[PDB]
């Protein structure tokens, strides 16, 4: 077996590689009792770890280890992989190599840093660093294709032609799903509901998760909010309080399509796709457009693969069909492209070896892996 | 020396400073050399307009403004503008 | 000439356009007797409305029509306007349009029934309604800055840059002098002191607003108040009862520059301030720091400035100087913004008119204002 | 006198022929309100032209005219060119002619609409469209060489031999200053520091022309980079954040040298000069590597003459020696060369007159220049 751990944003993925799905799956939290306690039996535990404090959140302070790919705190991030391998995989680190999956672009201080404590804190024979695109692009199973991978941190694009990367036709989008998430709470306070609150942060996320979805046309249905009937649904916290929605829900996906809501200059998701084909080579533009995935968190929303459809074939010429192949669970797609990735032959040879890191230094990852 | 005569005016009559007391209404008459033009008042910062409050009667080319609310608020100055021609006068109110 | 009503908290502020300063200041109270009333040859007047509430608080329950910008009681706000209309100003609604001052990111619904109410309430050709922010920043007579505008009722910080606004840089606060009032009652009981009763409620407000003022740093004088001198003064109630406080009436302002005490999350005024700055673009930042400038009813008491500039100087770069005007009279600067406001020839043109009302909707006021 | 404009990527010099130096240098930029601003008093000023914008950066979204040596909208030109003829110039178009000039291999529509645009928008007796190569030769003084011109449009080859040239030996290369400050802006975000909007995009290429220098060698600075001590310098932006640069500033002049890091084919500008030299007669090579001169924006970095220099030598034959003039303000020489070209007596005889326009039409413009 290999052990695969995801730490990306709002959660902690752990599993055990050669499996199709993860054994422990939490947000990678911390929670402390911001208000003095006054109960006649409590044990007054102070500090909550993972889905624990998912059902005790109003009390809790939330914390997240890790913004923007970027961890704050350390020991909290220790906590959480210990949480990992023991409690659910009930597993020691020792025992097989490590992967962890990291976006494009990101800084040179996470991919160091991020292998001296897997090398040092937790000790084990070898790890590797991979990223997102291409393991995305194994899951959907083609060799060539253009990836849009969005996940709870920062949405990136990276094209591939018959196993070849362009570096300069990679482009990364500020836009996230947790953005959305500060955008839709700044848009709730004009209907008269307020939630300034971390804990309740998390509320807003979730009804934006089932509740939401992407509207064929976002001025149409604006229209049609006047005399609502199916639009408006209701929303139980764990605190008691009611919530109820209506066009609401469906505008706040749209921004991704039009970032103008927002405020920001730089084009939505598909006028982004469109530019990362734009600086790929004329050749292998063709079978890009048919060849479209779409992973990571936000993408959940259904009717995001018909907007885009119509929209890139709109754009695009005629002469050529536009398909777009967008799997149920795309979301932890990343985390199973790292246990598929771990499981090749040829990839354990590419491991990056405790005996290089001390021998050479931290900035040989760059030198070695994308 | 002062040039003498001044550039083509639309008041036939300008309208005169005037004295009123606190409560007491205020009754302003000024006329223009040519009608069908209308005649918008200014108050001391404020625009004034035919509404309650104040009075504004349009005959031919006469043009009246009645005040009947003022008091400390309005001392300053008010100015009359007809078509292009740019012109103001000074109300004292004592307390 | 034209008519400015201030819907605030706790005080209406009424009066006529082109004036510095309103004709009509009076809390917004409606105070009736809880108790059945013994004398002799007593009217027994049931309804108290205005400052003669004031004079007769211990016996009247007093009840407030403006709750967090939200009116409670349609009626009660009728009897207010009807008060400013024909007692203080001694006008009739039909002759001017009415202007009314808004604080920012208010709720969809009190601006529609707002106007709905003035145009079949009161008849009036025209009304317009405006924002806070703006408004103040006429006052202080300046093209580009940030604005922190502290109600009675919410906190709220608007950026503007030359005409320009950004509606993302916005930042709405839940923390205000209201608050720091209830904060105030709950923190007297300890003592030995206890007020229960909204008329007794305004007593501690009144002590807050001339003896109460903003420590240089709050540690120190908290460690001198153990041979508190001058720390102590007396305040004599219209009841004739006596109150001494010390290190009691410091400590309140400072909530709302250290929210811990109150037990929320959410930052202190000064570091709102600077999140607001951040959301702001960044070129734009280095004139926003300088530019500085303090309203509301909150930011009365001394030292608010000098602490202010000292914190947000240490916290931003020292490379340019930071600049914070505070001008006094800045509680009534909202009311003197809605003057000012309905004094400019183009402003007129604005109005929204009631033939407009009448064939697009209510909901034409988002689309017309901002 | 006579009229001089020059419409470079990025800035627009304007002045009067027989000056040393032009009246007017302000970028070609047009602004336009991307958020609506609210408050009263404003002109609105919908559109913003010149250093104006500049200041007002942060609010508005910039546009250039100009891309590629190919202007994309022309009402915004129109608006460049009246502010340079009134705003800085101070004079009439009808007064004098007005002399233009374009860089090799430019297309046909934009000879022919500029020429359109100034016999009908301005009315000016007659109009002359210059090549910059020429021009540059002509500041230098010399009768024979070979031109490398580059600005922050296009990079530009043109060898020329005792007043005639070879238009089979004029070489177009896609790299320019322009593109180095998205490759740089690309190369900022694996770092840490990202720049998504055109208003900062301006920030990261004022940091090039003053911090950045070109390395000797790539290879050892890279080496040493690893113990920085006197590679890093910090640098004040408008908005106060601070940033430290390495091995980073040295890294991207290298570019036009080393083309790979870009990722496209096409070589280097020192061999793009020994291209065009290949392509020109046997007999004329030998004078064209002595005369090398060195033009426009991206050549203001120090030490590329020096680099140029060796690696001139090194590639060709060591029969003769090399030398590369290379004079500071060359950034400015081509407008400089507009000037100069329009004090000619003779010159005046060969611009295009607008009685010949309206009767032959707008194709003699390659029938009559080059």
């Amino acid at each position: 077996a290999a052990l695969v751990i995801d730490n990306g944003s709002g959660m902690c993925k752990a599993g055990f590689a050669g499996d199709d799905a993860p054994r422990a799956v939490f947000p990678s939290i911390v929670g402390r009792p911001r208000h003095q306690g006054v109960m006649v039996g409590m044990g007054q535990k102070d500090s909550y770890v993972g889905d624990e404090a998912q059902s005790k959140r109003g009390i809790l302070t939330l914390k997240y280890p890790i913004e923007h790919g970027i961890v704050t705190n350390w020991d909290d991030m220790e906590k959480i992989w210990h949480h990992t391998f023991y409690n659910e995989l009930r597993v020691a680190p020792e025992e097989h190599p490590v992967l962890l999956t990291e976006a494009p672009l990101n800084p040179k201080a996470n991919r160091e840093k991020m292998t001296q404590i897997m090398f040092e804190t937790f000790n084990t024979p070898a790890m590797y660093v991979a990223i997102q695109a291409v393991l995305s692009l194994y899951a959907s199973g083609r060799t060539t294709g253009i990836v849009m991978d969005s996940g709870d941190g920062v949405t990136h694009t990276v094209p591939i032609y018959e196993g070849y990367a362009l570096p300069h036709a990679i482009l990364r989008l500020d836009l996230a799903g947790r953005d959305l998430t500060d955008y839709l709470m700044k848009i709730l306070t004009e209907r008269g509901y307020s939630f300034t609150t971390t804990a309740e942060r998390e509320i807003v996320r979730d009804i934006k998760e089932k509740l939401c979805y992407v509207a064929l046309d976002f001025e149409q249905e604006m229209a049609t909010a006047a005399s609502s009937s199916s639009l408006e649904k209701s929303y139980e916290l764990p605190d008691g309080q009611v919530i109820t929605i209506g066009n609401e829900r469906f505008r706040c996906p749209e921004a991704l399509f039009q970032p103008s809501f927002l405020g920001m200059e730089s084009c939505g998701i598909h006028e982004t796709t469109f530019n990362s084909i734009m600086k790929c080579d004329v050749d292998i533009r063709k079978d890009l457009y048919a060849n479209t995935v779409l992973s990571g968190g936000t993408t959940m929303y259904p009717g995001i693969a018909d907007r885009m459809q119509k929209e890139i074939t709109a754009l695009a010429p005629s002469t050529m069909k536009i398909k777009i192949i967008a799997p149920p669970e795309r979301k932890y797609s990343v985390w199973i492209g790292g246990s598929i990735l771990a499981s090749l032959s040829t990839f354990q040879q590419m491991w990056i070896s405790k005996q290089e890191y001390d021998e050479s230094g931290p900035s040989i990852v760059h030198r070695k892996c994308f | 020396p002062e040039p003498g005569k001044k550039p083509v005016s639309a008041f036939s009559k300008k309208p005169r400073s005037v004295e009123v007391a606190a409560g007491s209404p205020a009754v302003f008459e000024a006329e223009t050399e040519r009608a069908g033009v209308k005649v918008r008042w200014q108050r001391g910062g404020s625009d004034i307009s035919a509404s309650n409050k104040y009075g504004l009667a349009t005959e031919g080319t006469r043009h009246t403004l009645t005040v009947r609310e003022v008091g400390p608020a309005d001392q300053g100055s008010y100015a009359v503008i007809a078509g292009s021609s740019k012109v103001k006068f000074d109300l004292k109110v004592i307390e």
